[PDB]
């Protein structure tokens, strides 16, 4: 019978080729009856300057709603002829678009796609219709509580740089910006060979290459107005934000350090290190008695609501830390019994510790990848951000050389005497300053 | 006994027996300092704090 | 290879498996016990068995479970309607022998023991305050108990005159009648089919024939209205309909698709969907309108669902009921019909690309029917209902009894009858 | 160890019984072990009948002290007559306390 | 096809001894936030956002 | 209410090592807790003697 081992490498391979523009087209071939196809660009919020920050989130917020051949009502009508579904999404540094169809109707799945990055009308009546619901989503997400502090933090530990600047941008600023800005921003950042084109389910490779060179090839090549960019590798400072607003039921906090970059070889041994701290929340099945020695205590002495670790990571700096939301007498228990499991880790770490935690990331990679949707928006960014897709038996390679001595060097190396960023909302006056938190940052007999 | 026996407590006493062994150490020189003992004072011949 | 290979017992339990070659696997166990099983006396025994998952049994103590489960990395999870429930386990390739003595002997045999029941009681409050910060979890239980009787009107939750008093007989007591061997189904995704067979043949010396299964859930009109403190009305109208596995459901499905259930695009303006654009004509604020249809093994309900404003609530709910008159007067076009065909083909070829949603799709007709179909067979049964059906489905609708439930600030709303 | 002796094992253990006097003022062999953090377990695992009962024994025996005096004879606690209502509620806290212990060494 | 969930409808509660509880289909999808004035109320001892119970890393 | 937010400049106070906010800090992080020990390191020699 198959063996874990002998079963990794079954996976279908990944072609890829290229225009004379240079657009990558990548696909992989599962013989079904259903297909993901998409576009991701190389855009975001990190390319902009204070004049006009939320300029991307009208384009991804206009672009279903009529090209110069097919107004939006008929664009619409058209693809719920078929049967199928449309969908976007921006962050600070990507941008996508893609349809979900049934494998027929490849044809006229591609042309759609070329028919709205490549032209499409700014209406100024649909500008008037626009302003006001994006008025209006801004007090509407203005109430979720686990989105305020993810920005507070971002904008506390990168002070000076374009990196912490918001997707959305300030009221002031979605109140002036006319066609005029949307039309050059269109033009100076959605170009070749920012661009690729992906697919995945039951596609057919040279058939998508030929489909491709129709619809594209009538594109721009050559950079338009030398506009490139210098890479500022970024800062980080050790602030602390405070908002206190006494008359909410519970208090959210978020502390944080500086970690790798995307390329860096140290991610899979803090992936490692990250899984043995663990996650918990008060509807848990087994509680109060499941392995870390975090969870087993909130559990028993009923301090949390909730809590989890992240690790999120850019091209250049990261972030490395966690978040729990907590009653109002409970804040120090909880920071000190978090920084306690960090030092406790930075030093001795057992050989047990250790393989429960490779287990786990061995196991949640292989999950996060089975559908059809997935593929394509992995394929998409491991793309856009190394080339070469890495197989999943060169990722179990890299798993197979993490050892208890290589978490604690790179434990220390990372966590040991360094000043962190925190971010809290109320009502939190039971927080520890910033003396006493920067204090518990080492041991002192050790 | 039996609560305390495994290999877990004898790591942590290889672990912490740096920690056992400079708290003696410090203990023990200290020692020396605090009651003006001559008979170790003499053995560095770097401390002349007898007038 | 080998799309599914079925096999009968002695004593029921159909086993099917599918062999594959991916990293990971899963195994789940599909039984016919729910909400709609229990008498008067006992309102709340099935929302306190889903709870309790982990504890001792004649096997292994909760502290092996929660450790021999977390050292390799699977996962255990339970999921209940008001006609059946599922156990499911889900780990890799070679850790798979461990798990499945686990999960056999959840099920099995376990033990009751009277100070853990007595402390898994204040659970029950936060799972029924956390599933109810939705406003249609709400009305969608109080639609249950306006419209039948007996059999369907119980809740999926616990009554809260009756937290703490659910008591260790009674658990003995449904598990005993209930979990028999000739109403459960084992269904395995990347094993082959004698390891199964053999594993579950231990599984049969508990318990050879079914245990009850009465309530035939007769109909009846029922009105509830609820008043609070929230800002938007939701409302419902609904009739009788067609129990599934007959000829009619079909009919009323592409009803419900000509009719506009669901959207497409991403943030746009529904403009293939009738009872919208028909609402939209003369009220101009947010709103939200869809069709209803839920079908279980004898008996169904179809109809319409609005969420709209305070003093605007009237105005919606009688006209969005105007248009559904039409269809049923004749007036149904020929090309719309084909439109509607699509959207069934599309989404249902979806349902099942996943690994997950094969599993449910499997474990649920191997109960009601106890043999496979494959999707084609499907295609072309739906593809082969005319265009006077969908007329005469909707006639049933205009000419039957109703049941309505709201809640919000019910200051400008029809009673039925109006 | 021993099966023709078993008959002395008996003889000294009725001496014994005697010689100690927790019978003249109405107790049961099992009201008098030590409480430390595992016999307190065991004492909330018991149903009220016998648990209500054990707290009126230990008053009534604990009265009695304080006037220096003893009960009736003829309400001593027999030989045959003791039954051991604790002994099964701690075998169980006791073996499951050597298993979250190999666990920590393993 | 022979479901509950199949046909889009009355819902289905979920209960996990890793993971977070859920509460069955939300409906068949989410138009009734395009429109404004949907505050989705807050303050009742909450439940908080993005699901964070599967990941890839 | 929410987007809104500049932490406003700290620029006068920094260190001029890492005034710059062009280049990151891990370049500029031993001087400073290199420097700022010392010190205390003096003032336990200080206390003992």
């Amino acid at each position: 019978t198959a063996t874990y081992a002998q079963a990794l490498q079954s996976v279908p391979e990944t072609q890829v080729s290229q225009l004379d523009n240079g657009l990558r087209v990548a696909s992989e071939q599962s013989s079904q009856p259903t297909c993901t196809v998409g576009v991701w660009i190389d855009a975001g919020s990190r390319y902009e300057n204070e004049k006009n920050n939320g300029a991307g989130y009208f384009v991804e917020h206009l672009a279903f709603k009529g090209t110069k051949n097919r107004p939006g009502s008929a664009l619409e009508k058209e693809v719920e002829s078929m049967g199928a579904h449309l969908n976007a999404y921006s962050t600070r540094e990507h941008t996508a678009y893609y349809i979900k169809a049934l494998s027929k109707d490849l044809p006229k799945a591609v042309e759609l796609l070329a028919d709205i990055v490549q032209n499409c009308s700014l209406e100024d009546s649909q500008i008037e219709k626009e302003r006001d619901v994006i008025l209006q989503e801004l007090q509407e997400n203005d109430s979720s509580m686990r989105d305020v502090v993810f920005d507070y933090l971002h904008a506390t530990a990168f002070q000076g740089t374009p990196l912490a600047q918001s997707v959305e941008g300030p009221s002031e600023n979605v109140r002036k910006l006319s066609r005029a800005d949307l039309t050059e921003y269109v033009s100076q950042h959605y170009k070749a060979p920012r661009m690729v084109l992906a697919a995945a389910g039951g596609v057919e490779h040279r058939q998508l290459l030929d489909l491709a060179q129709k619809h594209f090839s009538s594109l721009s090549g050559t950079y338009v107005e030398d506009a490139v960019p210098a890479f500022t590798p970024c800062r980080f400072t050790g602030s602390e934000i405070r908002h206190r607003d006494d008359a909410l039921p519970l208090a959210h906090v978020a502390i944080a350090v500086e970690g790798p970059g995307w390329a860096n070889p140290d991610n899979v041994p803090l992936q490692v290190a990250n899984a043995i701290i663990g996650h918990y929340d008060s509807t848990y099945g087994g509680g109060t008695h499941m392995s870390s020695t975090l969870a087993s205590v909130a559990a028993t002495r009923k301090l949390c609501q909730s809590f989890q670790t992240f690790n999120i990571c850019y091209a250049e700096t990261g972030l490395l830390g966690a978040h729990f939301v907590c009653d109002n007498m409970s804040i120090d228990d909880m920071m000190f019994f978090l920084q306690g499991q960090w030092m406790r880790l930075c030093t001795s770490a057992t050989e047990s510790e250790v393989v429960r935690g490779k287990n786990i990331l061995r196991n949640a990679l292989v999950s996060h990848l089975d559908g059809t949707t997935p593929v394509c928006e992995d394929i998409g960014r491991s793309l856009l951000t190394y080339g070469r897709r890495i197989p999943l038996a060169e990722w179990e390679s890299r798993i197979a050389e993490v050892d208890a001595s290589v978490v604690r060097e790179v434990c220390s190396k990372y966590f040991y005497d360094q000043c962190p960023a925190v971010a809290g909302l109320g009502p939190i006056e039971q927080l520890p300053d910033y003396n006493r938190i920067r204090s518990g940052m080492f041991w002192l007999r050790f | 006994l039996s609560r305390f026996l495994g290999p877990r407590y004898r790591e942590l006493a290889r672990n912490w027996i740096p920690t056992a062994s400079m708290w003696g150490a410090v203990g023990a020189v200290g020692l020396v300092w605090a009651t003006d003992w001559r008979l170790i004072l003499d053995w560095v011949p770097y401390i002349n704090g007898k007038f | 290879p080998q799309d599914l290979e079925f096999t009968r017992l002695p004593n029921g339990l159909v086993i099917a498996s599918l062999e594959n070659y991916a990293p990971a696997s899963r195994i789940g166990l599909f039984i016919k016990a729910g909400s709609r099983y229990e008498d008067s006396n006992n309102l709340g025994t099935s929302h306190l068995l889903r709870l309790a998952s982990s504890l001792t049994t004649k096997g292994a103590s909760s502290f092996k479970i929660t450790r021999g489960i977390e050292a390799v990395g699977g996962k255990l999870s339970v999921t209940s309607t008001r006609e059946s429930m599922a156990y499911t386990v889900e780990c890799l390739r070679d850790d798979i022998e461990i798990l499945m003595e686990f999960l056999l002997n959840v099920t099995a045999a376990p033990e009751f023991r009277r100070w853990e029941v007595a402390a898994l009681q204040s659970q029950l409050r936060i799972d029924k305050a956390v599933a109810f910060q939705n406003p249609q979890a709400q009305v969608l239980e109080n639609l249950h108990a306006a419209a039948y009787r007996n059999a369907l009107a119980n809740s999926l939750y616990c009554p809260d005159y009756r937290i703490g008093k659910v008591t260790p007989d009674q658990l003995h007591y449904y598990v005993q009648n209930h979990f028999t061997s000739a109403r459960m189904a084992l269904i395995g995704l990347g094993v082959s089919h004698p390891v199964l067979k053999q594993v579950a043949e231990r599984f049969l010396n508990m318990r050879g024939g079914l245990g009850l299964s009465g309530a035939k859930a007769k109909y009846r009109g029922g009105e509830i209205r609820d008043q609070n403190g929230d800002s938007l009305v939701h409302a419902a109208l609904v009739a009788e309909s067609a129990a599934t596995g007959s000829a009619e459901a079909n009919a009323f499905s592409v009803l419900q698709h000509v009719l506009g259930a669901g959207p497409h695009v991403k943030r746009g303006s529904n403009a293939t969907s009738s009872l919208y654009q028909a609402v939209a004509k003369g009220v101009h604020q947010p709103f939200d309108v869809s069709a209803f249809n839920a079908s279980y093994s004898d008996s169904g309900l179809f109809g319409i669902y609005t969420i709209s404003q305070a003093a605007s609530a009237g105005d919606v709910i009688k006209s969005a009921y105007d248009q559904v008159k039409a269809i049923a007067q004749g007036n149904l076009s020929n090309t719309d019909v084909q439109a509607a065909k699509n959207k069934l083909k599309a989404g249902y070829l979806m349902s099942v690309e996943s690994s997950e949603g094969f599993l449910d799709e499997v474990g649920s007709q191997a109960l009601v029917a106890g043999s496979y179909m494959q999707p084609s067979t499907v295609l072309q049964q739906i593809d082969s209902v005319a265009d006077a059906d969908v007329i005469n489905a909707a006639k049933k609708f205009v000419s039957g009894r109703k049941s309505m439930a709201a809640s919000g600030n019910l200051g400008h709303t029809p009673f039925v009858d109006e | 160890a021993v099966a023709a002796s078993s008959k002395w094992l008996e003889g000294i253990r009725k001496w014994y019984y005697n010689a100690a006097g927790f019978n003249k003022l109405g107790l049961m062999r099992d009201d008098t072990i030590y409480e430390d953090d595992d016999v307190k377990e065991a004492i909330r695992r018991l149903p009220e009948n016998l648990y209500n009962d054990r707290v009126f024994r230990i008053k009534r025996a604990l009265d009695l002290t304080m006037r220096q005096q003893i009960l009736p004879k003829e309400q001593w606690t027999k030989y045959e007559e003791d039954k051991f209502y604790l002994e099964p509620y701690l075998k169980e806290v006791i073996r499951e306390r050597k298993e979250r212990e190999e666990w920590a060494k393993k | 096809m022979l479901s509950v969930a199949s046909r889009s409808g009355p819902f289905a509660p979920v209960l996990s001894a890793t993971s977070r509880g859920v509460a069955g289909a939300l409906r068949p999808l989410v138009q009734a936030a395009l429109p404004a004035t949907s505050e989705s109320p807050v303050l009742d001892a909450k439940r908080s956002f993005l699901c964070r119970e599967s990941l890839s890393g | 209410s929410h987007t809104d937010i500049r932490v406003p400049d700290f620029s006068d106070y920094r260190r001029a090592e890492v005034l710059d906010s062009t280049k990151s800090s891990k370049e500029s992080s031993d001087a400073r807790k290199g420097f700022s020990y010392l010190i205390t390191a003096t003032t336990t020699v200080g206390v003992a003697y």
